[PDB]
RNA sequence: UCAUCUAGACAGCCGGACGGUGGCCAUGGAAGUCGGAAUCCGCUAAGGAGUGUGUAACAACUCACCGGCCGAAUGAACUAG
RNA sequence: GGGCGUGUGGCGUAGUCGAGCGCGCUCCCUUAGCAUGGGAGAGGUCUCCGGUUCGAUUCCGGACUCGUCCGCCA
């Protein structure tokens, strides 16, 4: 056990993310596109998956 | 850091040892520190200590306890990291610990302990109940390495003086009395030791020795309290009755006979008391399992038990001396065990084992237990032709043999028969004349200094010169 | 105590140390808690020695050791030899041996009062150890195990011997020693004992991988409670 | 409200990471000491699947053991049963349709 | 060697190329050791994995009792006869190669070991240095 | 091509987001939110017989709607360079 | 390598979405031989596992699998 509050803080960078489907990679979790150039700033996204 | 709540302590309320608030148990599943209480520890390294050694593997609790006793070492530096809180948790540990299979861990523990109260003399106070009883037991433990240590430790805390240490028995007696009722009723071998990391022996092994203390914790607390059993008598009771104690009176199995010394200086301590009198079924449940012990010694363990048999006897004929005999009252075949107890006993002679056998004699004459001519002759001869085919074979010779002549001649002279003195006189020529040196070994020669009229002695010495 | 230790994995710790009486020898190429072990449970009136015998880490199989004088291979060197010198105390005697089989802790298992040796050493050698040692002499194998230095773990008050032993041979080498004798296994049932751990009159150090019935076996014929 | 109290005390000894085999012997001495949640409890736990088994008195008399998902709601692990009678008559009515043609 | 290995080992020279047959130094009742392969040995285009003096290779009981043959096992090399320099300069050579029996963890299947082994060997594996009669 | 827009639009904060009514069937329960149908009034500036989270069912939270600040364009779907 | 088919009792072998026979032998009875017959026996995870079904050899998917067939150059 961390503490709640404290996994909740290291949980926003580590794990509330979200994920591009075509090239993997780690986007904000509010994004609408990806970032990256070589998928094309697809809008194919998925939520990080979680634990539980 | 530290999760979850001890709610099922909170439902059963027993403390246990503790009289802190905290449960304090030997066995393995309860008694252990709640999470909360943890969390409350000063520093961040205490907790760090504390998680090591409540993992299994002792390398990792040998460290902990070193760099705990490490931070005590610096205690000007580390008083504000001792708390009560520190204090409860260490109490809850401190007893699994002291029935660790690791001495280095038992030892350290217990140096760890005392430490704390050298150190937080007058702030333990509270606490004393809980650590005193567990220290002692730490100083009455068989192994003297960790015995004596412990109890140096112990006088030195209290400034050397002897007074104190007696003190601290009184004081703390019932809570001492305490301790020994857990380990005897509530523990048992499979509570104290997991089964999944030991086999069927071994947690019979732990028990015993962890057993054993608490009988040697309970013969010292008679001792320094006189009025112990008054106070006491229903917690005494459920003790004894129980037939944990007993069932350590087993010869046929276990690495030491020390164990089962400790058993028969505690009955005998208790008829000294007038306890085992007073309460008949004790009594006759500790007489009847001392006659089965009887059988169990065997030709294949007889020079493993051969220390302690002298002991067997002698408490034997004290506790005969009670009830007239009562004592083989009790049991329908106890004579017949005794008689192959004297059969397997007789081959290997021990030091003290014939003035056992006289004193044995002394208390059953009056009430003719064996028969001198038919059944107790046969035994007497035996044995000095044994003795003689192998005596000087070994050092004590010389104590043995000797003392089977005072004994002998002891036996005879209650006689007024022909046979027996016949006996006597050619027994002690062959017993000097075959011999070995015994003219040689001086101390052999003066501790058997005569068996019969000086003349006489002479005119034999006449017939080896005049001899062919 | 049979203390569990390994020499930075090897449950073997007769191979690299020799525990006497008076003095204890250990590896130098060793870890901290094996260290730390013989430096615990011996404490300061024991003197613990590092060292290096013929250029190798192991010390318990080159060399055979008593309370009166410790035996040296001929291939140990100056400086090792005058380390062991300082180091140890003046009671001990240090005599190098000049012998074919070299190998003294495989060699020779001894004690105290008595020794048993391989059969095939060199008369020389023989009234060598009676005479560093102070120790009558024995030659005997144990169910045909030349090697009795690594087959038999022993002690003043007792012995372990090789599991796979005759009883016949069980009372004879018991009788010719004046100890009591058992058979048993180190190690998780490796046969080597004396390889397997040393021993003395209050310390005993093992493999962790010694199951507890093989320590309660250990505990019992040494008598270390 | 009974249960919710039983599994929040197994849910606490999880939570301090003890080891399932140790929980268990600890019931047992619970029980000997007679402490009603323990006496609840039956001795062996699926702790893997997070399910214990409680036994619940006929009538406030025979006790009946009961599977208890740990993390579902004491009412709603009750739910759970009742949609297994639900799932059961749903079955038995289309079974009821099948049988005529069947025996013909 | 590789995994049962107690310690390193400075480079002795390789003196044992797969196809050689060496003596079976133990009483496990096997006459010699075929070696057909070195553990930890690199990887050339037509070079030979060469042994040398405690090396564990895997061989074959070309010649000795049937249970024994028709199988791959370890093996341990305690004899070389290829000279090899020492840190302290002495080149030295036995007459005969030699090898012992073990598992993969190292402990020897034999009991005894006839003749002698060196030390660049016995400080490695301490099974052989135990059942080892002389070490030089 | 649809919509909203100085009579205050879209983002961002803040407040309300209600009664008839736990609307009718059906379920051991399901009260806006397991489903089947209907889906209407009042008070309104405004609030769905409910957008989700949500409980055994509740309770609770949030929505799409209306309001203060902001003062001017913005939202959705689609087409092709 | 690939493709394709296959699988039932201790053995063999018949099977509609509703496991049978024969044999080995379990027992009992039988007979002028150059010795048999009769009557009752046991025995299946239908290769296995899922889904479907109302239940599945019987329906379907996966795996196992044994048998088949086809595959290089100068
Ligand atoms: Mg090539
Ligand atoms: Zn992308």
């Amino acid at each position: 056990i961390i503490e709640p509050s404290l996994k909740a803080l290291a949980s926003k960078y580590n794990c509330d993310k979200s994920v591009c489907r075509k090239c993997y990679a780690r986007l904000p979790p509010r994004a609408t596109n990806c970032r990256k150039r070589k998928c094309g700033h697809t809008n194919q996204l998925r939520p990080k998956k979680k634990l539980k | 850091s530290f999760g979850g709540i001890n709610t099922f302590q909170q439902y059963n309320t027993d403390l246990g040892l503790g009289h802190n608030g905290v449960r304090i148990s030997l066995n393995y599943f309860d008694g252990l520190p709640d999470p909360s209480l943890l969390n409350s520890l000063y520093s961040n390294e205490l907790k760090l200590i504390f998680k090591s050694l409540l993992k299994r593997d002792e390398t990792t609790k040998e460290k902990a306890l070193m760099d705990l006793s490490n931070l005590i070492s610096d205690f000007n530096q580390n008083e504000y990291f001792f708390n009560d809180i520190f204090l409860l948790c260490w109490s809850q540990i401190y007893a699994k610990l002291i029935i660790s299979d690791y001495k280095v861990i038992r030892l350290q523990s217990h140096q760890i302990t005392i430490m704390l109260v050298k150190s937080l003399r007058k702030k333990i106070s509270k606490f004393l109940k809980d650590f005193i009883p567990l220290i002692l037991l730490g100083t009455c433990e068989l192994d003297y390495s960790v015995s004596k240590p412990s109890l140096n430790e112990l006088t030195e805390c209290f400034n050397k003086d002897p007074a104190k240490i007696n003190a601290l028995w009184a004081v703390f007696q019932e809570q001492l009395l305490n301790l020994v009722k857990e380990i005897v009723v509530n523990e048992n071998e499979d509570t104290i030791s997991d089964e999944r990391y030991s086999s069927k022996e071994e947690s019979e092994f732990r028990y015993h020795r962890v057993i054993a203390s608490a009988v040697l914790l309970l013969i010292k607390l008679f001792v320094h309290n006189k009025d112990v059993s008054e106070r006491n008598s229903s917690s005494l009771k459920v003790i004894l009755s129980d037939e944990s104690i007993w069932k350590l009176l087993n010869l046929k199995n276990g690495q030491n006979t020390n164990a089962y010394e400790t058993v028969l200086r505690l009955i005998d301590v208790l008829y000294t008391r007038g306890y085992m009198p007073s309460h008949k079924n004790i009594m006759k449940l500790a007489v009847k399992k001392l006659l089965k012990s009887l059988t169990h010694i065997t030709s294949k363990n007889i020079l493993k038990v051969c220390p302690v048999l002298p002991s067997i006897l002698n408490l034997l004929a004290t506790l005969d001396d009670y009830e007239d005999g009562t004592i083989w009252s009790y049991d329908k075949s106890s004579k017949e065990k005794v008689l192959k107890f004297l059969s397997v006993s007789r081959t290997s002679p021990s030091p003290g084992f014939f003035n056992a056998v006289f004193a044995l004699y002394s208390s059953t004459k009056r009430h003719s237990f064996l028969d001198y001519y038919l059944e107790w002759l046969p035994f007497w001869q035996k044995s000095v032709q044994r003795l003689n085919e192998k005596g000087f074979s070994a050092r004590n010779s010389a104590e043995v043999l000797n003392e089977f002549w005072t004994n002998f001649l002891k036996f005879a002279e209650d006689s007024s028969e022909e046979r027996v003195k016949k006996m006597v006189e050619s027994e002690i020529f062959n017993s000097l004349s075959c011999g070995k040196s015994l003219s040689e070994y001086t101390k052999l020669n003066q501790t058997l200094s005569g068996v019969f009229p000086p003349d006489k002695w002479e005119r034999e010495i006449e017939d080896y010169f005049t001899s062919d | 105590m049979a203390t569990r230790t390994q020499f930075e994995n090897s449950n073997e710790i007769g191979v690299f140390s020799k525990l006497t009486n008076t003095y204890c020898l250990v590896a130098v190429g060793g870890s901290e808690n094996f260290y730390s072990a013989f430096e615990a449970e011996l404490g300061d009136a024991i003197p613990i020695v590092h060292t290096t015998i013929a250029g190798t880490r192991i010390i318990g199989r080159m060399t055979a050791g008593n309370r009166r004088g410790l035996l040296v291979p001929t291939q140990t060197t100056d400086q090792e030899l005058q380390h062991l010198r300082n180091s140890l105390p003046d009671s001990v005697k240090i005599q190098r041996v000049e012998e074919r089989l070299s190998a003294l802790g495989n060699v020779i298992c001894c004690n105290d009062y008595v020794a048993l040796v391989h059969p095939d050493i060199d008369r020389e050698t023989e009234e060598l150890i009676s005479d560093v040692l102070g120790v009558e002499v024995f030659r005997q194998t144990i169910s045909g195990n030349i090697l009795v230095g690594s087959y038999c773990s022993l002690s003043n008050q007792g012995g372990l011997v090789h599991p796979q032993t005759s009883v016949q041979d069980q009372e004879e080498l018991s009788s010719l020693l004046q100890v009591p004798l058992v058979a048993g296994t180190v190690n998780r049932g490796s046969s080597v004992v004396g390889a397997g751990m040393v021993v003395n009159d209050y310390l005993a150090v093992t493999g962790l991988d010694t199951t507890a019935p093989e320590l309660s076996v250990i505990e019992s014929i040494f008598r270390l409670q | 409200p009974l249960i919710e109290e039983v599994k929040l005390a197994v849910q606490g000894l999880i939570d301090q990471q003890m080891d399932w085999n140790t929980i268990e012997k600890l019931i047992k001495s619970e029980q000997k000491k007679g402490n009603r949640i323990a006496q609840l409890l039956n001795l062996p736990l699926n702790l893997k699947q997070n399910k214990i088994s409680v036994k619940l008195d006929l009538s406030s008399n025979e006790k009946i053991n009961v599977t208890i998902d740990l993390g579902l709601s004491a009412y709603a692990n009750a739910t759970e049963y009742f949609n297994i009678k639900k799932t059961s008559a749903q079955k038995q009515k289309k079974v009821e349709k099948n049988v005529g043609k069947a025996m013909k | 060697s590789g995994n049962g290995a107690q310690g390193t080992k400075f480079r002795i020279s390789l003196g044992l190329p797969v196809g050689a047959i060496m003596n079976c130094a133990d009483n496990s009742g096997a006459r010699n050791l075929y070696i057909i392969a070195v553990k930890g040995s690199g990887s050339r285009l037509n070079r030979l994995p060469a042994a040398s003096l405690g090396d564990m290779v895997m061989a074959t009981v070309k010649k000795g009792k049937p249970e024994l043959r028709k199988k791959v096992m370890p093996a341990i090399v305690v004899r070389q006869a290829k000279s090899w320099r020492r840190r302290d300069g002495v080149f030295l050579y036995f007459e005969d190669n030699a090898g012992v029996i073990a598992n993969p963890k190292g402990e020897m299947k034999g009991s005894a070991i006839t003749g002698p082994v060196g030390k660049e060997c016995a400080d490695l594996w301490p099974r052989v240095a135990s059942n080892s009669g002389v070490v030089v």
